[PDB]
RNA sequence: ACUAUGGUUUUUAUU
């Protein structure tokens, strides 16, 4: 059975299939290490991954388009752990015992009316 | 090079010092120390540490006369006047009796009045 | 208590927790019609005050 | 059991031998620029074992455990005074303040930066001499003079 | 009762 995951995040968008079989990982119809190699959230996919044990029964294929690599890395967590969860629910009571089936605390608000980037404190020295 | 095996420990202690000395059966100080002595200045020469080290450097300046039992006087009301005991309960010698007298008592002599005037 | 009790003690009397400033002093029988409570043994509460 | 520890936050690296790690190369870290401030992992240690005798298996083990702060003295409130106490340096920070504050020479010894820096002060504060090191027994007597209640 | 620690509130004007 095809278990399937959305997860999005800051302009970027991706999908996940999890499948019973053999231990492999595919994105974007290239290797997990084939183009990331420097990058510094190109780890924090695996996070969820260890929780059932990595590339040993578990069959892995995802997509990604838009954003930038930890809107990717971040909207893929947790399209891995939306499909992980239909895989077995008992999963639910460890992905909520490690953080990873919320949306983090981190999103784009509206921009605040001029004052530049308008989070800033201006000028109040007493000279 | 003989042993007194009697005497009595004479210890004050006030809002700015610690003292405690000690005398054998005849009334002859054999040693004293005070927390000034000891290296500390002002109101912290009464903190019950300094009161506490004092005292075991008052049984460190008796330590060869040999002592077995004595009495207690203490005086004053500085803070000193409870942690200056611990060091003498540990010289190795018995405390027979402590006798303990502050000066000018009057009004009440400031307890704690938990939720009163 | 620190330095604001000396004397030889570090004793204390245990009168004094929920039973003085109210029930009961404020509102002293105020309701329900008690007359046994901690607020009667709250004469009980006291030295404290003179050593 | 749900919401219950929770767990890692950081984990132990098998060739580093240390758990200050994740505070060590937090040290002249400007702007998020991270690997400019982590250019000191096999490299200043790698150099030391070529300026300062042979090895480095111990070298920031020990030289951490010859400048070592245990206490800190402050005024604090009792209320309505503010008494000067010390107090023990907390545990999470007992061994993780002292590589932060060999400062006061890093502009003076013309030691030719970053890694090259570390080669030499490490040398020093592996016989508790040098930079800082009369400042902390000041401290550990500033503690002595007066030790308040305990 | 103990952050050790800052002098004292100008002649005096009169929308």
């Amino acid at each position: 059975n095809q278990y399937y995951g959305t997860g999005r995040r800051k302009s970027s968008a991706a999908r996940v299939f999890i499948k019973p079989g053999n231990g492999k990982i595919v994105i974007n119809q290239r290797s997990l290490e084939q183009y990331f190699g420097r990058e510094t959230a190109r780890m924090v996919v695996r996070q969820p991954l260890e929780l059932v044990d990595m590339v040993e029964k578990l069959d892995l294929y995802i997509t990604v388009k838009g954003g930038g690599i930890s809107g990717q890395a971040g909207a893929i967590r947790h399209g891995i752990t939306r499909a992980l969860m239909e895989y077995d629910e008992s999963l639910r009571s460890e992905l909520r015992k490690a953080g990873f089936v919320t949306r983090d605390a981190r999103q784009v608000e509206r921009k605040k009316v001029g004052l530049r980037k308008a989070r800033r404190r201006p000028q109040f020295s007493k000279r | 090079r003989k042993q007194v095996s009697d005497g009595v420990a004479h210890i004050h202690a006030s809002f700015n010092n610690t003292i405690v000395t000690i005398t054998d059966r005849q009334g002859n100080a054999l040693g004293w120390a005070t927390a000034g002595g000891s290296g500390f200045r002002g109101s912290r020469k009464s903190t019950p540490f300094a009161a506490q080290v004092a005292a075991e450097r008052c049984a460190d300046a008796v330590k060869e006369y040999g002592i077995k039992n004595l009495e207690v006087m203490v005086k004053g009301p500085g803070p000193g006047r409870e942690s200056t005991i611990r060091a003498l309960n540990a010289a190795g010698f018995r405390i027979t009796n402590i006798t303990d007298v502050t000066p000018i008592p009057h009004n009440g002599c400031r307890p704690p009045k938990k939720r009163r005037v | 208590i620190k330095v604001r009790e000396n004397e030889p003690f570090d004793v204390a009397l245990r009168r004094f927790k929920r039973s003085c400033e109210k029930a009961g002093v404020l509102a002293e029988v105020r309701r329900r019609e008690f007359y046994e409570k901690p607020t009667t043994e709250r004469k009980r509460a006291k030295a404290s005050a003179v050593k | 059991r749900r919401r219950v520890i929770g767990q890692r936050k950081i984990l132990p690296d098998p060739k580093f031998g240390s758990e200050l790690l994740a505070k060590f190369v937090n040290i002249l870290m400007v702007d998020g620029k991270k690997s400019t401030a982590e250019s000191i992992v096999y490299s200043a240690l790698e150099t030391l074992a070529q300026r300062s005798g042979k090895s480095e298996l111990e070298a920031f083990e020990v030289a951490l455990e010859n400048v070592r702060p245990t206490v800190e003295v402050k005024s604090r409130r009792v209320g309505g005074s503010t008494y000067q106490v010390p107090v023990e340096v907390r545990p999470v920070r007992r061994n993780a303040l002292a590589m932060r504050w060999i400062v006061e020479a890093a502009r003076k010894r013309g030691d030719k930066s970053m890694a090259l820096r570390l080669a030499n002060e490490l040398s020093d504060a592996a016989e508790n001499k040098g930079t800082a090191v009369k400042k902390r027994e000041d401290v550990h007597r500033m503690a002595e003079a007066n030790k308040a209640f305990a």
